């Protein structure tokens, strides 16, 4: 008759600590007192540091307790648990963690709180409601709305995306294409991710409603091999989708046809460049394609193609069930909307936080991140993956914004944010960007492909300390190569991480 | 490797857009590896040269052409768990394990392999066994984590 709802997560940072552990506990536990309990895996609210999150609904709300091992249950249990009793591990009420109520998630607003492959709860929660504007509007209206929301591309480059599609319905074409660029390749970055574990519909109507603004009638997501997660969910929600009418030959009775397929990378971090990711698609290596030709007009088996990253189509569904002029209120200069920002790498309290643009680095380090794990200083951040620059402390004022970071040398990117205390070597850091660059160059350009193989050695001489002065030099004259002679940012932004750290910390390299 | 299951997995996939990718993947996947023999059967149904193929599953690192011991444990080398420690954990894993990285015990129980980030950069150092992963990873948790696979 009384049975307690009860959420463990199941997004992949929870089951890496022990989330199922703790669900398989918990239905023993409740087996062991006769007590009914439904054990409801969600998606992770983005918390990490608090992982894996129990939530319980009560009639306050639902109530939170973590970071949550199986050990701690029957603990649990004892102090009412299923009442939302208080114990050493209570958050209170999951929604006034100031964490997460201090944060502006437009897309990113059902994650954690749903059962990421259920219909209802994504209906319940204005699931589908874009989709269902876009199907009575004309395609070009949905271009158009898009357009004026001030949306740009999430994966970096922040190309304004009505602008892109416009290309793609314009375009002369039977056959067009949607591809979503999920190879999420940066350290740094798992807001794609989460979105494909945790709330996979919002991608799959975004894609959708992508599809309905510029006429294709297939899709593909990219997902790297890295992301075993990921794949397993989106093909369970793409199933599930089409079981019920959203996805197939005639979209809840619409006759609008779209048929969407997972493809899994194979760990090439240079498949997140567009070109070479549809070289990938196309069944051959993933090496970059001259960029005369647009995608846009010559993309996938060369047709017409939307390529957009994860977040950029996953934001679609809320610009048209709420507006353009709603989500374009958001933000600053040119930098509408909201952007998930992800707190990682030496950070006390990492995850997921979703702000309008022009947040500074230092609120969200210090406001929200809580400092290092370590309790050291932080020294530098890397904003933006492998291929930002590093930021020192003087930098942590500029506002989040493509336009002020750009300014500077910063680089948004996906705003994925990785924290390193003092104890950080500047010199090995910048030995790895180029072991990076090395290890991921498709090989079409000299300095990419061999030059960052010099700066390895270079490097390895200043970190034994050989003749700082003369290979610091080499390295300087070894990154302008690279800059000048990319074919895309690979090679061409390898420079980003190795010229901050140069220029910020050159003690690090044995230089005054 | 089941040569005639090979041959059936890229019969049911010769007509897909793209399909080298997708084969590769369900050959590695159910026989653990692309052995050599596959490459001209592939070639034929896609009307590729051998040459192509073998070329693409040399690019990509995901692929491997020779089995893998009975668990391939990937230890992230990228920037966010190098941030908490993972360059020290690599050091112990090798030391611990006896072997490099892209090499496999000396009992064959475990291949060890770097990965360039997991997704999982808030709650690094990060390794993946398989599909399982571990997040806060310490010589003492990794140490334990390989035990319970022998
Ligand atoms: O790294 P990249 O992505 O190479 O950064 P990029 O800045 O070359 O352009 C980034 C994105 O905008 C697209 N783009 C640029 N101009 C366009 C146009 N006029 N119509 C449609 N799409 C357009 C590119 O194809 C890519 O998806
Ligand atoms: C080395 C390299 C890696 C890249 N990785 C990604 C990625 O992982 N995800 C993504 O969305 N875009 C990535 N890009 C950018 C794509 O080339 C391109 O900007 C894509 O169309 C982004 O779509 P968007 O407009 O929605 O941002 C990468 C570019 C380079 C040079
Ligand atoms: S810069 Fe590097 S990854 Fe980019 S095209 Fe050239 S060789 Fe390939
Ligand atoms: S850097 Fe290691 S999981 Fe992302």
């Amino acid at each position: 008759i009384t049975i307690t709802t009860i959420f463990v997560p199941r997004d992949s940072t929870a089951l890496a600590l022990g989330a199922d552990d703790v669900a398989r506990a918990i239905a023993r536990e409740a087996a062991a007192r006769n007590e009914h309990v439904r054990i409801v895996r969600n998606g992770s609210r983005g918390m990490f540091w608090l992982e894996p999150l129990v939530e319980v609904q009560t009639g306050a709300g639902r109530v939170a307790y973590g970071p949550v091992s199986a050990a701690d249950v029957p603990g649990l249990f004892d102090a009412g648990l299923l009442q939302g009793g208080e114990h050493a591990l209570s958050q209170g009420v999951t929604e006034e963690i100031p964490f997460l109520k201090q944060q502006e998630r437009l897309t990113f607003a059902r994650v954690g709180i749903t059962d990421p492959l259920s219909l209802d709860d994504y209906r319940a929660h204005e699931g589908f409601a874009g989709l269902e504007r876009a199907l009575a509007m004309q395609p070009a209206e949905i271009v158009q709305e898009v357009t004026d929301s001030g949306l740009r591309g999430r994966g970096g480059a922040a190309f304004p995306t009505g602008i892109k599609w416009k290309t793609v319905l314009g375009a002369q074409s039977a056959v067009k294409y949607i591809v979503c660029n999920a190879d999420e390749g940066d350290s740094g970055t798992f807001s794609d991710r989460m979105v494909m574990e945790d709330d996979p519909f919002m991608l799959i109507e975004g894609m959708t409603i992508a599809a309905l603004a510029v006429g294709a009638e297939q899709g593909y997501i990219y997902c790297r091999s890295e992301y075993p997660h990921a794949i397993a969910v989106l093909e369970s929600a793409i199933g599930i989708a089409n079981a019920a009418g959203w996805l197939g030959d005639d979209i809840r009775g619409s006759g609008k046809r779209f048929h969407l397929e997972v493809r899994k990378g194979a760990g090439a971090y240079v498949c997140g460049e567009e070109t070479a990711l549809l070289e990938s698609l196309e069944g051959r290596r993933g090496v970059v394609r001259a960029k005369p030709p647009l995608p846009a007009l010559q993309g996938l088996f060369g047709k017409p193609t939307v390529i957009n990253n994860v977040i950029s189509l996953a934001t679609v569904p809320v610009i048209l069930a709420r507006g353009a002029q709603y989500y374009r209120d958001y933000g600053m200069g040119r930098s509408r909307g909201t952007l998930p920002f992800q707190l990682a790498g030496n950070i006390k309290q990492g995850g997921l936080v979703e702000k309008a643009f022009g947040v500074t680095l230092r609120e969200l380090l210090v406001d929200y991140g809580g400092g290092t794990r370590s309790g050291r200083a932080i020294r530098a951040v890397q904003v933006g993956g492998p291929l930002g620059a590093y930021l020192p402390e003087s930098r942590f004022d500029v506002p989040l914004d493509y336009e002020a970071y750009a300014a500077f040398g910063g680089v948004v990117g996906h705003g994925g944010i990785v924290v390193f205390d003092e104890t950080v070597d500047m010199a090995k850091q910048a030995r790895y960007a180029m072991e990076f660059c090395a290890i991921e160059s498709c090989g079409k350009c000299t300095p990419c492909r061999i030059g960052s193989t010099r700066g390895v050695e270079v490097m390895d001489r200043i970190i034994a300390g050989e003749q700082p002065v003369k290979h610091v030099a080499l390295v300087r004259d070894l990154c302008d190569t690279m800059l000048n002679g990319s074919l895309c940012a690979m090679g061409g932004m390898t420079p980003y991480p190795v010229l901050s750290a140069l220029n910020e910390f050159p003690e690090d390299f044995g230089l005054a | 490797a089941d040569a005639t299951r090979i041959a059936a997995i890229v019969a049911a996939r010769q007509d897909i857009p793209g399909a080298l990718l997708p084969i590769l993947h369900e050959i590695q996947d159910t026989q653990g590896y692309i052995p050599d023999a596959a490459v001209p059967v592939i070639a034929r149904a896609l009307n590729l040269s051998r040459a192509e193929v073998h070329g693409v599953i040399t690019f990509y690192h995901h692929f491997r052409q020779q089995p893998a011991g009975r668990h391939v444990v990937q230890v992230c080398r990228a920037e966010a768990c190098q941030s908490v420690g993972a360059e020290a954990l690599a050091e112990h894993a090798q030391r611990a394990l006896g072997c490099g990285f892209h090499e496999t015990t000396a009992d064959g129980q475990v291949t060890l392999e770097p990965v360039y980030c997991l997704g999982q950069c808030a709650c690094g150092p990060a390794v993946m066994v398989g599909e399982q992963l571990h997040g806060y990873v310490d010589a003492r948790r990794f140490d334990a984590l390989v035990r319970s696979l022998r």
